[PDB]
């Protein structure tokens, strides 16, 4: 598996997998599966981030590629693959600067319209359950919750959709093509496996 | 009282055996960790000084 | 201090993320809100390079 | 030498890394002239 | 007041040296001293409880500018909030102002009485009466 997603994915997304797995001490070798978990993570944050600038106003203008002009300011900043260190530091500094509130467990997102944060998820398993996991793990929560399927059907909190419909059918597009290249190497179902494994990891020395 | 030549006479293999009894039923990793001290002990080489 | 993000990374990051905020409400206006950017920018290259 | 896992600033990582520094079959270090 | 050259029974006993402890543990205090100096670097640590909430809005305001050092500033803060106990030799005394000056007031056969100059908390004068 390990070479098909080094081939895949662009050498930053799997390059802040390593990071990420590794920040916790987890071994690539006896746990590979989270390795690809990790970056269709990161890759659909991204991607989820991407082609999206903010003007004067709210109501993000989307582009093919970034003009070069003042307006470098970019419309989120992709708290996933950093360190924790810097990550409650942007999140700290941020909770300073709007007032927002501080969530308990670490987001994804924020967004300066509705002024919040956004907590991306990816599950094998359908919708309905993974995500009311993480609402009853996100406990008296304000950030908004958009959680995707390989399938191709997602869900969010208020039905509140925070961008357009094409940068939706490209996520689903990128999922589908991963699904049914899995299907042709038959890892999909080892992937689906190890779901349940995913929630914790146990030392090996 | 005291004790003559107290770490002359304190084998490191009764030590590990020591941890090896107080980390009975715990994860493996655990003993190890704590097993590894005594392994390198028992094989300890000094070095002889100056000249 | 604690992580793992390297000291160059770390820098520009964190560097980057005041500037941002400094702009938003703070002294900082668009002018060295850019330099900035663009100096993180070649730190940045200069790293990978 | 390639023993980069005491990079994630654990103790235990570090010890990790000194058990697998064994077993490799050449080491590399420096040494100082003039 | 006058000195008592009596026998003294000095007790071994835990007590705390710091007189100005807000009862708030090393690690406890660490983040409320963050909270105050450093506001960016606090990290997940939310600052449940009200007393340390109160502490932090009354210290800010005191520390706006001094510019001596942020670390001397939390340093100092330390001082002021972190705990702290020792095994001392007590007879008598056990207050946090009465064993600051465990030296003048405690020997080995003369006793000194002593009245700090801190106005006393009247909790620790009814548990005495």
């Amino acid at each position: 598996m390990e070479d098909f997603v080094r081939q895949c994915f662009n050498p930053m997304i799997v390059e802040l997998a390593e990071k990420a797995m590794k920040e916790y001490g987890e071994d690539l070798k006896i746990e590979t599966n989270k390795f690809a978990a990790i970056c269709t993570h990161l890759e659909v944050c991204f991607m989820y981030s991407d082609f999206h600038f903010i003007n004067e106003r709210g109501e993000s203008i989307i582009v093919e590629s970034g003009d070069p002009n003042a307006l470098l300011k970019h419309r989120f900043e992709i708290i996933e693959g950093r360190d924790r260190t810097m990550a409650w530091t942007v999140v700290n500094s941020i909770c300073n600067t709007t007032g927002a509130e501080k969530p308990k467990f670490l987001p994804d997102l924020y967004d300066y319209k509705e002024n919040r944060f956004i907590e991306i998820g990816v599950t094998r398993r359908e919708v309905h359950i993974y995500y009311l996991e993480k609402a009853n793990k996100i406990k008296s929560e304000k950030t908004h919750i958009h959680i995707f399927s390989f399938t191709g059907e997602e869900m969010a909190t208020k039905a509140d959709y925070t961008l357009d419909e094409e940068s939706r059918a490209r996520i689903k597009t990128r999922l589908f093509t991963i699904r049914q290249e899995m299907a042709s190497r038959g890892l999909w179902d080892s992937f689906r496996q190890s779901e349940r494994g995913e929630e914790t990891i146990e030392e090996r020395f | 009282g005291d004790n003559t030549k107290w770490n002359e006479n304190q084998n490191p293999r009764m030590f590990l055996a020591m941890i090896t009894y107080i980390t009975r039923n715990q994860p493996e990793w655990f003993r190890n960790v704590l097993s590894i001290a005594p392994i390198m002990f028992s094989n300890k080489m000094a070095r002889l000084g100056k000249g | 201090p604690v992580g793992i993000s390297s000291m160059v990374e770390a820098m520009v990051s964190r560097a980057r993320i005041d500037a941002r905020i400094d702009f938003e409400s703070g002294r900082i206006k668009k002018e060295e809100f850019a330099e900035i950017m663009k100096i993180c920018s070649t730190i940045e290259e200069l790293r990978r390079q | 030498n390639g023993l980069t896992a005491n990079e994630s600033g654990r103790l235990i990582d570090f010890l990790k890394d000194v058990m697998e520094s064994m077993d490799k079959e050449e080491m590399e270090i420096t040494t100082h002239f003039q | 007041g006058p000195v008592h050259f009596r026998n003294q029974v000095k007790i071994r006993r835990r007590v705390d040296i710091n007189p100005g402890h807000a009862d708030l543990s090393a690690k406890e205090a660490q983040d409320v001293i963050m909270e105050v100096v450093f506001p960016n670097e606090v990290g997940a640590r939310i600052l449940t409880s009200e007393s340390q909430l109160t502490i932090t809005k009354e210290k800010k305001e005191e520390l706006q500018d001094c510019k001596i050092s942020p670390l001397m500033v939390a340093y100092m803060l330390e001082r002021e909030l972190v705990r702290k106990t020792r095994f001392l030799p007590v007879a008598g005394g056990t207050s946090s102002v009465y064993i600051e000056v465990l030296h003048l007031t405690q020997g080995t056969c003369w006793e000194q009485m002593y009245t700090p100059g801190g106005e006393v908390r009247n909790d620790d004068v009814d548990q005495s009466l």
